[PDB]
RNA sequence: AAAUAUGUAAGAAGUCCUUGUUACUUAAUUGAACGUGGACAUUUGAAUGAAGAGCUUUUAGUGGGCCAUUUUUGGUAAGC
RNA sequence: GGAAUACUGCCAGCUGGGACUGAGGACUGCGACGUAAGUCAAGGAUGCUGGCAUAAUGGUUAUAUGCCGCCCGUCUUGAAACACGGACCAAGGAGUCUAACGUCUAUGCGAGUGUUUGGGUGUAAAACCCAUACGCGUAAUGAAAGUGAACGUAGGUUGGGGCCUCGCAAGAGGUGCACAAUCGACCGAUCCUGAUGUCUUCGGAUGGAUUUGAGUAAGAGCAUAGCUGUUGGGACCCGAAAG
RNA sequence: GAAAUUGUUGAAAGGGAAGGGCAUUUGAUCAGACA
């Protein structure tokens, strides 16, 4: 022998784990995201993109659309502690949104259905939106920190 | 910091198994402190110490001081346990019959105590009979009666034995022995 | 053996465990027993009273031998009767016949007393006795004869 | 003390005991209330500096 | 074999006995600290009416915390600071006020905090890092039986029935509070107050009796 | 294996302690004293603002 | 005539009753010492603490010390 | 007259932001919510999602940058010292062995113990075996001549583990080894006492004494071995001037 | 066929020494683990 072998080996059982006690509960929302809200995209591929919030869905996330001929935003998935946000509301009691959940993102170019669920409801957003003049514009225009803006200090 | 109030990682000083280095003696220590454990039985306890116990700490007990203890009042048919040496006697000439439990019997010794038909025991089969230790007359030699102790605490006024070779008139016997030469101890 | 030792302990250590102040030197306090009378004279008186100076009469050429003697108290005797026959002999008591013990045979020189020997009759055949033993002996119904 | 404690306790036990003879330190003293009625306070300031010599 | 649910019924049950028993005792001593509080409050009041002066009984509990580290400490002082077991900075224990314990308070002024702890921060000291002696160790309190096991031959079955036997100074004080390990708190959140610590309460210092501002302090090391 | 604070983990709060509940359900932690109105003694007035 | 320091005491090895021993001691079975027999438990005799207490053997290094507050001698003084 | 408010204190009132940690590994406990079934934040983190699957994270290394860092060895109260040795590197380089010992420990046997001067024998310096002595122990005390260890259950008293008896238990009693304290008895020395007797100066019984011993008072030793310690030896290593 | 010490080659750094500690950038270099 090279070497002399020990008196005592390991077992090789896995134990189990002692049962835990960790409910998953759900997710309030801060009181500032309410549907219909305006985000302002802090991160992401659409970043600084003002963006209108539609559902909450049940993976926490956030259900947004830009809409999508505005900015050019589609119906999507946003996380909420990357979202400021702002104080102006649009009316969303015409968005079905029914439809839309986990399951309708499952990875698995573009669905044609993904292409009609996006222009019903942009649509009935966009009849809303005209109501408030300069909304799209705005809605169409990238959100930017100019010199001096102070965050802890603007209202949004 | 603490203020400490005592000598920090202090052992607590006792022999905890034997410094021996015997199997059998290993496993009487085995048996002992299983006993120990699960008996709340106080001979037990005292046993599995004794057991620990360094060749000096255990003085020979002999079959005379044996005698002699039986001889105590309502004590004749106690089993005599000895963690220890037991020794022969000549001197008593008469002796009875009994059941010494023990580590080692002399040749001299485990005769004299069979000659009058009694039983030498090991200590384990002593504890197959008395788990509790019933009915048991625990018995410890002289620890003082060895020659080192002559010697301990020498000094003036003490009256001690000197550490000496050779012994005779002319080996410390003079000068602070005697009041006639300077002065004595 | 060397590798159980303290020095293979030592090693590395400057000063050998001997102090860096006052060193391991050759003969600080003198060598062998000097100064028992000076600077040694504490560990002396206290330790060894009676070292110096002289006591009672020399003896020029003294034989150990001359006072050969050996003691043997009565507190043993018996011993000297093989066990076989020693059992024999307690039991039966008796003057008429009584165990012989040559006890320079033996060879102690001097019986003395320490104690006790059952009532059975010895026949003690000694060079010297106490006193006592030679009391207690025929206390038992024996004798002492002596020898030489 | 001893003469005195064989005492109390002689004397309670064949009563009907409750004892207490162990002594005990000064306690702290209790709540009290002291009366103005003949004593209204009287108030002192401190006083200059002066040299009489 | 029974057992299963059979004497876990015989236990359950009995558990459940000893909660009542507590839930009407800790009921107990809430009355028993408002009306006593209440009483002392109208007592003040009564006594000004009539054209007199109410002094309350001087405190007979105190709370202590060491305030000094460990070296450079005379020989008086520290045998005094070890019998009343604070041996580490910010280490803190009740004391029982009489003369005999007062004098030992006077000794050791210059390296501790003491004060008059209220009913809150004497909870408060109990519920979080109150801790038992048992055989040594020191064990959390944090369940009931833990008390009931070591203080229970004095009464005292509770984390509240020990913090009414310290804060009333029960017959059984010394064995209560002696069951508590001494506390150990964190430095003062706050801070210190003062920039010295060092000098007596009363020259802008943090040494000494402070009274009832010892509980501010207690708080914010607690 | 772990200390909690009963200060502020409700549950063990409730385990040592059972009256916790009711204190809290009675609010008792606020609760309103008798209004009562004894005025104090001119002497007493007199000797406060006496100089 | 202080303050600071400092001796002893705060019980079971304790208190009470009864009445044995001797060559000491008394005018004296008087005393002194040591006892036998009987009465009373932990509020059994202040506080606080006690990672327990007691005991034994053997042996190293060390036997140039220096400093600070206070007390303090010599010196004009000194990092004396 | 009637409110407010400040100040201090309390709440087992509610509630937001942020940071670090997630030890443990079936179940077992104390609980909480529920009419209940269940549920839970109650004896220590889980759920969901993505990116990479490799120098990406991580290690090593060189450099750069922030803050920090005096030359070690030594003797000394105090050294980085304007105190000493040391230019560099390899290789040697200092508490040893022996006689005789103390304490401790392990082992054999035990009132004994030690086969190894020698003898027998041998697979030949081994292993195996052994008669007689000797050594140390089993007796002490005196300068010596010399004498020499039970009044007693080998003593009384007090504490004492353990054991025994009673009691469900707490306790109460019985016995009590080691050990400790204390008062006594025994042996020798010393000093008194001086019976029966006597080759009339021998003999020294008996009972004593603030004296005294390294003693007795139901033995503990002998031997091998080890660490540490002791003495003599070149004696941890190197060193005089000298004789 | 080590080390002191040397030549060459390659890489680096260098405003009155150099070497060191905690930490990270940058270069170089590398183990493991994925499935
Ligand atoms: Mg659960
Ligand atoms: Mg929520
Ligand atoms: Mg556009
Ligand atoms: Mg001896
Ligand atoms: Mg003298
Ligand atoms: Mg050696
Ligand atoms: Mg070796
Ligand atoms: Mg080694
Ligand atoms: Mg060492
Ligand atoms: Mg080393
Ligand atoms: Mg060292
Ligand atoms: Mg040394
Ligand atoms: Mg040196
Ligand atoms: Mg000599
Ligand atoms: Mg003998
Ligand atoms: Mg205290
Ligand atoms: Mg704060
Ligand atoms: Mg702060
Ligand atoms: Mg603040
Ligand atoms: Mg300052
Ligand atoms: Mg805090
Ligand atoms: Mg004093
Ligand atoms: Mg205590
Ligand atoms: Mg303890
Ligand atoms: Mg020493
Ligand atoms: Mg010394
Ligand atoms: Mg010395
Ligand atoms: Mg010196
Ligand atoms: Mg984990
Ligand atoms: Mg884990
Ligand atoms: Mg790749
Ligand atoms: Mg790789
Ligand atoms: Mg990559
Ligand atoms: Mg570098
Ligand atoms: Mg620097
Ligand atoms: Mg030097
Ligand atoms: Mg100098
Ligand atoms: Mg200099
Ligand atoms: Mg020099
Ligand atoms: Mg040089
Ligand atoms: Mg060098
Ligand atoms: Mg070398
Ligand atoms: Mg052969
Ligand atoms: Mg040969
Ligand atoms: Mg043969
Ligand atoms: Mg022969
Ligand atoms: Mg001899
Ligand atoms: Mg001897
Ligand atoms: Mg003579
Ligand atoms: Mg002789
Ligand atoms: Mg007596
Ligand atoms: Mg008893
Ligand atoms: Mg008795
Ligand atoms: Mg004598
Ligand atoms: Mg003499
Ligand atoms: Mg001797
Ligand atoms: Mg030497
Ligand atoms: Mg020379
Ligand atoms: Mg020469
Ligand atoms: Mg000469
Ligand atoms: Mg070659
Ligand atoms: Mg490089
Ligand atoms: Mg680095």
């Amino acid at each position: 022998s090279a070497q002399k072998a020990p008196k005592w080996y390991p077992s090789e059982d896995v134990a189990a784990l002692k049962k835990t006690r960790k409910a998953a509960r759900p997710q309030k929302l801060r009181a500032s995201l309410v549907p219909g809200t305006v985000l302002i995209l802090l991160a992401g591929r659409f970043r600084g993109k003002r963006v209108v919030y539609l559902k909450h869905l049940e993976d926490n996330t956030l259900l947004i659309s830009g809409p999508f001929k505005v900015n050019g935003v589609p119906l999507r998935r946003v996380n909420a502690r990357y979202v400021i946000a702002t104080s102006t509301k649009v009316s969303v009691e015409g968005v079905n949104v029914e439809k839309f959940n986990v399951e309708y993102f499952a990875k698995e170019e573009i669905k044609a259905e993904r292409v009609e669920d996006q222009k019903v409801v942009d649509k009935a957003l966009i009849a809303e939106i005209k109501k408030t003049p300069l909304l799209k514009q705005y809605l169409s225009a990238s959100f930017s920190l100019k010199n001096g803006d102070k965050p802890h200090m603007l209202k949004f | 910091g603490i203020d400490h109030t005592s000598k920090q990682h202090k052992r607590s000083g006792h022999r905890t198994a034997p410094k021996s280095d015997n199997v059998y003696l290993k496993l009487l220590v085995k048996l002992y402190t299983f006993l120990a454990r699960r008996t709340d039985a106080p001979f037990n306890k005292v046993v599995l110490k004794a057991l620990f116990l360094s060749k000096i700490n255990r003085p020979p007990v002999s079959v005379s001081r044996i005698a002699r203890a039986l001889k105590q009042e309502g004590a004749a048919n106690k089993t005599v346990v000895v963690v220890g040496t037991v020794t022969d006697d000549a001197r008593i000439f008469e002796f009875p019959k009994t059941t010494v439990a023990a580590l080692r019997f002399t040749a001299g010794a485990r005769a004299k105590i069979v000659k009058a038909g009694g039983e030498c025991i090991t200590l384990d089969q002593l504890a197959v009979r008395a788990p509790k230790g019933q009915n048991t007359l625990i018995l410890r030699g002289p620890r003082n009666s060895r020659e080192a102790v002559r010697h301990f605490g020498m000094g003036p006024h003490k009256g001690k034995a000197p550490r000496i070779l050779s012994t005779g008139r002319k080996f410390e016997r003079a000068r602070g022995r005697r009041r006639s030469k300077g002065f004595k101890v | 053996p060397s590798r159980f030792t303290k020095t293979r302990k030592h090693r590395g250590h400057v000063s050998a465990g001997k102090g860096r102040i006052g060193k391991h030197r050759k003969h600080p306090g003198g060598r062998g027993m000097a100064g028992g009378q000076h600077h040694h004279r504490i560990n002396m008186d206290k330790y060894h009273p009676g070292y110096f100076g002289k006591v009672g009469m020399r003896y020029f050429h003294k034989q150990q031998a001359h006072f050969w003697k050996p003691v043997l108290n009565l507190d043993k005797l018996w011993t000297l009767i093989p066990e076989d026959k020693r059992d024999q002999y307690l039991k039966s008591a008796s003057k008429e016949t009584a165990p012989v013990i040559d006890t320079l045979a033996a060879g102690y020189g001097k019986i003395l007393g320490k104690g006790r020997i059952p009532n059975v009759p010895v026949i003690v055949k000694a060079r010297f006795v106490s006193k006592l033993a030679e009391e207690k002996i025929r206390a038992a119904g024996g004798v002492v004869e002596l020898i030489a | 003390r001893v003469k005195a404690n064989a005492a109390k306790r002689a004397e309670a036990k064949a009563q009907g005991v409750a004892v207490q003879l162990k002594r005990q330190p000064a306690q702290p003293r209790e709540s009290r209330i002291v009366s103005t009625e003949g004593n209204v306070p009287q108030t002192l300031a401190p006083v200059p500096y002066e040299t009489f010599i | 074999a029974e057992q299963v649910a059979a004497e876990r019924a015989a236990r359950k049950a009995a558990n459940k006995e000893k909660r009542a028993i507590i839930l009407e005792r800790n009921a107990a001593y809430q009355k028993e600290y408002e009306t006593a509080e209440r009483n002392i409050i109208q007592a003040k009041r009564d006594a000004k009416a009539a054209g007199s002066y109410y002094v309350e009984a001087q405190h007979k509990l105190v709370f202590v915390v060491r305030i000094k580290g460990i070296n450079k400490i005379p020989p008086k002082p520290r045998k005094v600071l070890q019998l009343l077991r604070l041996t580490r900075i910010n280490s803190g224990t009740f004391v029982k006020v009489t003369k005999a314990t007062l004098e030992l308070l006077k000794l050791i002024e210059p390296y501790v905090a003491y004060g008059y702890p209220s009913y809150s921060t004497i909870r408060q000291l109990v519920y979080k890092r109150g801790f038992g002696k048992i055989n040594k160790q020191r064990v959390p309190l944090s369940d009931n039986a833990i008390i009931e096991a070591n203080l229970g031959k004095y009464g005292i079955l509770s984390i509240d029935d020990l913090i009414h036997e310290i804060i009333t100074v029960g017959p059984h004080f010394k064995q209560a509070n002696n069951f508590l390990w001494p506390f150990k708190l964190s430095n003062p959140s706050g801070g210190w107050g003062v920039p010295r610590k060092f000098k007596h309460f009363i020259q802008g210092g943090s040494f000494g009796n402070r009274e009832e501002f010892i509980n501010k302090l207690v708080k914010s090391m607690n | 294996v772990l200390k909690k604070n009963p200060l502020k983990n409700k549950q063990v709060l409730l385990r040592l302690n059972p009256y916790a509940k009711v204190f809290a359900a009675e609010k008792l932690g606020s609760k309103k004293a008798e209004k009562t109105g004894t005025k104090p003694a001119a002497v007493f007035t007199e000797t406060l603002k006496h100089d």
